[PDB]
C-alpha cells in the first residue's frame, strides 16, 4: 500500500513499508555496493528497517545518484517484489534531529539556547532552516507555538519570558533541498528555568 | 623489516632512503618524460599480513615522452 | 550552479582532510585558465585528483573525489558536445603542492559557478 | 631604490575599480604611472591607465571600467616613479576575492506571525555570489546581534520583544562560491520595528 524512504544526507536510509519474511533491497545506479536490511514490525500493519550505507558521517550518495529500492517478501519457495522505487536520494531528505541542546545563557525574562546537528551533509553548507517550540506551564506541546529560523541558526533567544518559570525546549531541523523532503523528528527536549 | 629494491617502471629511476617498513618513496621520471597525469609516482614498504614479508606498493606511474 | 557548488563543498573537504596528512606529491596545476580551454584545464584538474585518492590511503577521501568526481561530469557531460582546441596537455602544465593545486581548483570552479 | 607605495584595487560590484595607492610619506612630490595586463586570455597587453585619480593635485590612483574588468584571469598592475624609473613595481592581483559588492537595499520587515518578524531585501547583484551579515539590536543593547545568512537573503527573527525598538542592518560579501573576499561591504540603510 505504501513503500516511503529517506535518506539521512549521509549513509542511511530509513524505510517504512504497509501492507510473511521481508526485505528491502538497495541497488544503485552507479556505486559498486548493494545493500539490504530485513524489514522489521513496528505495528501490526507496518514494517521499517534502516539502510547502512557506511560509517555515520561518511558521505556515501551524491544528488547524481540514483538508488533503485525493492520491498521484497518471501512467499514459499519464492521472492516476490512488493514495492519498487527508483530513489533520487536529495529529492527525500530527512536529517536526524538536532542534538546537543544546551542553555547558553538565562536570566529572569530571556533565555539563549544553542543546539548541533547530526550527520549532516557538508553538501548543504548553510542552506538549512530550522522550527522551534517551547513548553508553557498551563499548556501542551500542540499548543505550543511553531518558531521559525529561516536561516542556519543554531541557537535561539527566548524573549517575554516569565521569571522562576520552568519551560522545556525543543527544535528541528530541514534542508531547503528537494521536493519530499520533510522535517527532523523534534530533537529530545531541553528542561530550563529563568532565574527568580 | 626491510623491503628489498623496488622493481623498476620504464623510462623511470628511484633512489630510496630508506627499504625500511613504511618508508614512502618516489619513482622519478627520466629526462625528455614527465610522470602521465592521473597517475602516482608513490611506491611504499607495506607488508604483506598473510606472508609477513614486506614488499613496494606497485605504484600506478606511466611516464610518458615530454610534450 | 548545484553541482558545483557541492563541488566546492568536497574540494573544501578534502582541504581539511589532507591537513593532518603528508601528501607531498606535485601536481599538474592550471593556475591561469584560459576560457578558451577552460574544460580541458577542469578535466586536468579532475584527472589529477586521482592522485590524491590514491596516494592517501583514507577513506574519507576516497569516498570524496569519488563523489566530487561524479558531479563535476555529469555537469561537463551537460555542457554539450563544445570540443576545445590548442589547449595544452595536463603534462605541460606547472607542477605544485597540494595546497597550491586545491587553491587553483577552487579558483576555476568558481568561475564556473558565475 | 626607495620602496614605491603598495596599490590596493578594489572591484565595486563588477562596474568598476579603483586601483588606489598613499601619496603621501614621499619625499619630493610626483604623479606615479600605472600600467595594468592580464595574465593569459586574450588581454596581457600593457595598457596605460586612461582614468588617473589625484589626491593633493597628484595621481593617488586609477580607475578601470566594467569592460577592464576580468575577474578569473590574475590582474596586473605595474606603479612607477617617472622621475626614477629604477623605482617600479609589479603586483598581481586575484580580482574574484576583491569584490566589493554595494550595499544590500531595500529592507523590509513582515509579521510572520506573533511576535515573529521575517526581514528581506535585495541586491543589485548576481544572489548567489553573495553571502551575508544580518545585524539587529534594541536601544537598550550595549552592541548588535548577528546572525549569517547565505545566498537564500531572507532572515527570520522568532522571538521579538513588543515593548522594545528594534534596529536592523545588513551587509553583503562576494563569497564563497564566485570568489573568496574577506572584505565586506558598507552596511545597508537601517530600519526600525516597534517602539519603546
Ligand atoms: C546565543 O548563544 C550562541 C552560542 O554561543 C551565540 O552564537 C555565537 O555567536 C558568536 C558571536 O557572533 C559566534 O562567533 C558563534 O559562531 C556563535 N555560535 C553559534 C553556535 O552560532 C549567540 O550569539 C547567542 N545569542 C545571543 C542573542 O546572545
Ligand atoms: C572610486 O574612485 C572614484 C574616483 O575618485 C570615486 O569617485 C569620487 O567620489 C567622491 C564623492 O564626493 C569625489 O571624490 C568625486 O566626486 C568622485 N570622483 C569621480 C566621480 O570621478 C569613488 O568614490 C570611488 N569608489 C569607491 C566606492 O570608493
Ligand atoms: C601631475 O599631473 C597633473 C595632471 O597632468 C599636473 O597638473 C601636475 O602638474 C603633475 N604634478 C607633478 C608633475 O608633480
Ligand atoms: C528597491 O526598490 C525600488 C522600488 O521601491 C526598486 O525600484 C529598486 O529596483 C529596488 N532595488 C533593488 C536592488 O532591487
Amino acid at each position: 500500500s505504501q513503500f516511503t524512504c529517506f535518506y539521512n544526507s549521509r549513509a542511511q536510509i530509513s524505510c517504512v513499508w504497509s501492507q510473511t519474511s521481508c526485505q528491502v533491497h538497495a541497488w544503485p545506479d552507479r556505486r559498486r555496493w548493494q545493500q539490504t536490511c530485513e524489514l522489521l514490525p513496528v505495528s501490526q500493519a507496518s514494517w521499517a528497517c534502516n539502510l547502512i550505507l557506511g560509517a555515520p558521517d561518511s558521505q556515501k550518495l551524491t544528488t547524481v545518484d540514483i538508488v533503485t529500492l525493492r520491498v521484497l517478501c518471501r512467499e514459499g519457495v519464492r521472492w516476490r517484489v512488493m514495492a519498487i522505487q527508483d530513489f533520487k536520494p536529495f529529492e527525500n531528505l530527512r536529517l536526524m534531529a538536532p542534538i546537543s541542546l544546551q542553555v547558553v545563557h538565562v536570566e529572569t525574562h530571556r533565555c539563549n539556547i544553542s543546539w548541533e546537528i547530526s550527520q549532516a551533509s557538508h553538501y548543504f553548507e548553510r542552506h538549512l532552516e530550522f522550527e522551534a517550540r517551547t513548553l508553557s506551564p498551563g499548556h501542551t506541546w500542540e499548543e505550543a507555538p511553531l518558531l521559525t529560523l529561516k536561516q542556519k541558526q543554531e541557537w535561539i533567544c527566548l524573549e517575554t519570558l516569565t521569571p522562576d518559570t520552568q519551560y522545556e525546549f525543543q527544535v528541528r531541523v530541514k534542508p531547503l533541498q528537494g521536493e519530499f523532503t520533510t522535517w527532523s523528528p523534534w530533537s529530545q527536549p531541553l528542561a530550563f528555568r529563568t532565574k527568580p | 623489516i626491510t623491503c628489498p629494491p623496488p622493481m623498476s617502471v620504464e623510462h623511470a629511476d628511484i633512489w630510496v632512503k630508506s627499504y625500511s617498513l613504511y618508508s614512502r618513496e618516489r619513482y622519478i621520471c627520466n629526462s625528455g618524460f614527465k610522470r602521465k597525469a592521473g597517475t602516482s609516482s608513490l611506491t611504499e614498504c607495506v607488508l604483506n599480513k598473510a606472508t609477513n614479508v614486506a614488499h613496494w606498493t606497485t605504484p600506478s606511474l606511466k611516464c610518458i615522452r615530454d610534450p | 550552479m548545484g553541482n558545483w557548488v557541492n563541488v566546492i563543498s568536497d574540494l573544501k573537504k578534502i582541504e581539511d582532510l589532507i591537513q593532518s596528512m603528508h601528501i607531498d606529491a606535485t601536481l599538474y596545476t592550471e593556475s591561469d585558465v584560459h576560457p578558451s580551454c577552460k574544460v580541458t584545464a577542469m578535466k586536468c584538474f579532475l584527472l589529477e585528483l586521482q592522485v590524491i585518492s590514491l596516494e592517501s590511503g583514507d577513506a574519507s577521501i576516497h569516498d570524496t573525489v569519488e563523489n566530487l568526481i561524479i558531479l563535476a561530469n555529469n555537469s561537463l557531460s551537460s555542457n554539450g558536445n563544445v570540443t576545445e582546441s590548442g589547449c595544452k596537455e595536463c603534462e605541460e602544465l606547472e607542477e605544485k603542492n597540494i595546497k597550491e593545486f586545491l587553491q587553483s581548483f577552487v579558483h576555476i570552479v568558481q568561475m564556473f559557478i558565475n | 631604490p626607495l620602496p614605491l607605495p603598495e596599490v590596493q584595487c578594489f572591484v565595486f560590484n563588477v562596474e568598476y575599480m579603483n586601483c588606489t595607492w598613499q601619496s603621501s610619506s614621499e619625499p619630493q612630490p610626483t604623479n606615479l604611472t600605472l600600467h595594468y595586463w592580464y595574465k593569459n586570455s586574450d588581454n596581457d597587453k600593457v595598457q596605460k591607465c586612461s582614468h588617473y585619480l589625484f589626491s593633493e593635485e597628484i595621481t593617488s590612483g586609477c580607475q578601470l571600467q566594467k569592460k577592464e574588468i576580468h575577474l578569473y584571469q590574475t590582474f596586473v598592475v605595474q606603479l612607477q616613479d617617472p622621475r626614477e624609473p629604477r623605482r617600479q613595481a609589479t603586483q598581481m592581483l586575484k580580482l574574484q576575492n576583491l569584490v566589493i559588492p554595494w550595499a544590500p537595499e531595500n529592507l523590509t520587515l513582515h509579521k510572520l506571525s506573533e511576535s515573529q518578524l521575517e526581514l528581506n531585501w535585495n541586491n543589485r547583484f548576481l544572489n548567489h555570489c553573495l553571502e551575508h551579515l544580518v545585524q539587529y539590536r534594541t536601544d537598550w543593547d550595549h552592541s548588535w546581534t548577528e546572525q549569517s545568512v547565505d545566498y537564500r537573503h531572507k532572515f527570520s527573527l522568532p522571538s521579538v520583544d513588543g515593548q522594545k525598538r528594534y534596529t536592523f542592518r545588513v551587509r553583503s560579501r562576494f563569497n564563497p562560491l564566485c570568489g573568496s573576499a574577506q572584505h565586506w561591504s558598507e552596511w545597508s540603510h537601517p530600519i526600525h520595528w516597534g517602539s519603546n
